[PDB]
């Protein structure tokens, strides 16, 4: 009906309309958005956005740390059965080992069977890149131009084994022993130089093997790019759907054998966490494109008119709403995996395995040992705790973001007429 | 999906109070929870918060006088106020952090010399 009988009931609205008419209050609100933007995209420990990115990525890594030791893999480079082919990937979490062996012969790679070596190559590379970056520490979300260097090895023995043949890498026909090739590769739209080198080794009393070294120079470490790597890791597991079987007083794996894509509730959560972090990282560009540091007021030195001097308000609203979205999504990521709200086999998988570390003493993130297998070793519990801590310490900033969203919303309304 | 505050009333400066909030499990469980107030002529202000594992943190205006706490078995949040001043007068409210869409009715706290 009329404004008074309305403000009788909703007195915090009267106060809002008063702030919306006062430049000193509008500018105070804009200073605040400036500051909370910095907490969100310029900080690390105290940013919920950062902790949520880090959690999504660590969940992916942790899932493979738990289950890789038990995953069948093998065959030759053409994706077919091999007779006698042993292919060993270094710095992976295998049974009592820092390497995973793929030497399942005779059976044909594919669904409900052994993972082909082409897939394991895709999986490995993403794993080495993620663990390398986890080790050096993830950058703040605004820093999206950084790079790192990544290096990893794998070997081939057995007669018939085509997995390290030089034509696969563009190295000469000769040149398995000593040959090398340097070649730009394309990763998340950026240009990476990659050197691939081959040597033959002939030990004293045991079989000859080829060793391949991959050196990736200028890999991007931005949140966007590392989320793409996590996505490759978990999608390759889920699409290839290989067979696994576990060596089980202590925690109980459910199911104990079968196909890996059969952890549907776990892979769907992981994929949703990644998706939610991708969309969270995309608010970064909306914040940057609507900076709030220019002060506002009336003009020709007249007093401020909220119905005509407020064309800045659409920007202010977009900036505030984006921040509120980064906060809600960060919280969503954590709730998808927090064991306090899980049941059944899923809860058991998380508290039993994913959120634990059997490595020897807690060594730094990104670290594989002979005792990594069957546990997550990706700081999943500590990351949950720190997400919650950052959120508790964002109490005031969340309230300021809401006030600036309300002020800008009021001004946008006034200015339609 | 429900928030119910209680325990408030009129007290004397230097006096003391205990507020309770009853929350539904879907809000409470596994979530940071916190307390807020809205004083006359102002917008809602954040007061205190506490993580599921029990770690508290407070706004500068109340630090050292208020204690926040939670009971995870019964879905309850509490706020214990000491050394109260008139400036602490307001409608007190509870929620999770980040905030659920809909707020409860709150509980009125008034501090007045006499
Ligand atoms: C099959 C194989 O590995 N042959 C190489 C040979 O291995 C034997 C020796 O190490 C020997 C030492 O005493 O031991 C044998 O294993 C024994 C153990 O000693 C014993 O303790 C245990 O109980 O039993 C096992 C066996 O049951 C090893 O099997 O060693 C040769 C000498 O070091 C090596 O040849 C050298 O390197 C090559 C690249 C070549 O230039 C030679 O001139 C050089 O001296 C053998 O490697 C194979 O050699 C043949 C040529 O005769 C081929 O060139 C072959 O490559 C082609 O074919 C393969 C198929 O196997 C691929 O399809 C590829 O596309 C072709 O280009 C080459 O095998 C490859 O390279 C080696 C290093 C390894 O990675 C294989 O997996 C590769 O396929």
């Amino acid at each position: 009906e009329n404004l008074s009988k309305l403000l009788t009931r909703y007195s915090t609205l009267n106060t809002l309309i008063k702030l919306s008419a006062d430049p000193s209050a509008i500018n105070a609100a804009r200073e605040n958005l400036g500051a909370s933007a910095k907490n969100l995209i310029g900080d690390t420990k105290n940013s919920p956005a950062y902790q949520a990115v880090l959690l999504a990525i660590n969940a992916a890594v942790g899932f493979w740390n738990v289950l890789g030791y038990a995953t069948q893999c093998g065959g030759n480079a053409n994706g077919q059965e091999s007779t006698s082919s042993t292919t060993i990937f270094n710095n992976e979490p295998g049974y009592r080992s820092t390497s995973i062996t793929c030497s399942l012969n005779r059976y044909k790679p594919g669904y409900y069977g052994p993972m082909s070596i082409e897939n394991f190559k895709k999986l490995n590379e993403a794993y080495q890149i993620l663990q390398t970056a986890l080790n050096k520490g993830l950058p703040a979300l605004k820093e999206n131009n950084g790079t790192i260097n990544v290096e990893y090895t794998y070997t081939c023995s057995g007669g018939g084994n085509t997995n390290c043949d030089p034509s696969l890498f563009g190295i000469g026909g000769d040149g398995r022993n000593g040959g090398s090739v340097t070649k730009t590769q394309t990763i998340d739209g950026k240009q990476v130089n990659t050197t691939i080198s081959s040597k033959v080794v002939q030990p004293p009393h045991s079989a000859a093997y080829t060793e391949i070294t991959n050196a990736l120079n200028g890999v991007p470490d931005s949140a966007q790019a590392l989320l793409a790597q996590a996505s490759t890791l978990i999608n390759t597991i889920n699409t290839a759907c290989p067979y696994f079987s576990v060596t089980n007083g202590g925690p109980q794996m459910e199911p104990t054998r079968g196909k890996l894509c059969g952890f549907t509730e776990e892979i769907s959560a992981i994929q949703k966490m990644i998706t939610d972090a991708q969309e969270l990282v995309n608010q970064t560009s909306v914040i940057n494109e609507h900076e709030q540091s220019t002060p506002v007021g009336g003009n020709n030195g007249k007093p401020f008119n909220p119905f005509t001097d407020a064309s800045f308000a659409q920007g202010m609203l977009a900036n505030a709403s984006a921040q509120a979205k980064m906060l809600n999504l960060a919280h969503q990521v954590g709730q998808t995996i927090n064991p306090d709200n899980l049941t059944g086999t899923f809860k058991n998988f998380v508290t039993g395995f994913l959120a634990t570390c059997n490595n020897k003493s807690g060594s730094p993130p990104g670290t594989v040992t002979t005792q990594t297998f069957a546990s997550g070793c990706a700081y999943v519990e500590q990351t949950i705790t720190n997400l919650n801590n950052s959120i508790a310490h964002f109490g005031t900033q969340e309230q300021q973001i809401q006030q600036a969203e309300n002020i800008a919303d009021t001004l946008v309304n006034f200015g339609s007429h | 999906v429900q928030l119910q505050e209680s325990g408030g009333g009129l007290v004397q400066p230097g006096g003391s109070l205990r507020l309770s909030c009853a929350a539904s499990g879907s809000i409470f469980s596994g979530n940071v929870m916190g307390w807020y107030r809205q004083a006359p002529g102002k917008l809602r202000e954040w007061v205190a918060a506490i993580t599921p594992q029990g770690v508290p943190n407070y706004a500068d205006s109340v630090k050292g006088r208020f204690t926040i706490s939670r009971d995870n078995a019964k879905n309850m949040l509490y706020l214990q106020m000491s050394s109260l001043k008139p400036e602490d007068t307001a409608l007190y409210y509870c929620n999770r952090l980040p905030n659920y869409r809909s707020w409860g009715q709150g509980t009125q706290v008034t501090v007045s010399s006499h």
